């Protein structure tokens, strides 16, 4: 949705 | 010697429609669990990372970028209002909670 991480180093999710 | 969270900000305004950064670090990734972010303490989960690592070729890390795990919110509503916590768990079965961050205040502006 509208969230998300600053960085993409680590596997990440909404919820 | 624990792991500690670090939500360095107790709050942050933001204009409804834009988008803010909610701040979380933390100073090791063991051991082992998850990262997640929770409105409220009752809470609401809205956003999870694990500990591992995408392949490090694809990234186009550092000792701080690997240790931080702040979120992003965009085009912010009313309703993101509320105080903010990142949570360190350990793995297992289940995980258990080890430490939180102190809380961040969205401040919405009209």
């Amino acid at each position: 949705x509208r969230y998300s991480a600053v960085y993409s180093i680590h596997p990440s999710w909404c919820g | 010697t624990e792991v500690k969270v670090i939500q360095p900000e107790k709050s942050v305004s933001v204009a409804a429609g834009d988008s803010t950064v909610l701040n979380c670090t933390l100073t090791s990734l063991l051991p082992v669990g998850p990262i997640r972010w929770y409105r409220g303490v009752s809470r609401q989960l809205i956003y999870s990372f694990t500990t591992e690592h995408f392949p490090r070729v694809t990234n186009v890390a550092t000792k701080r970028s690997n240790l931080d795990f702040s979120i992003r919110i965009s085009n912010v509503t009313p309703e993101d209002a509320g105080t903010y916590y990142c949570v360190k768990f350990q793995r297992g079965s289940p995980d258990t909670e080890i430490q939180s961050g102190g809380g961040t205040e969205v401040y919405v502006l009209a």
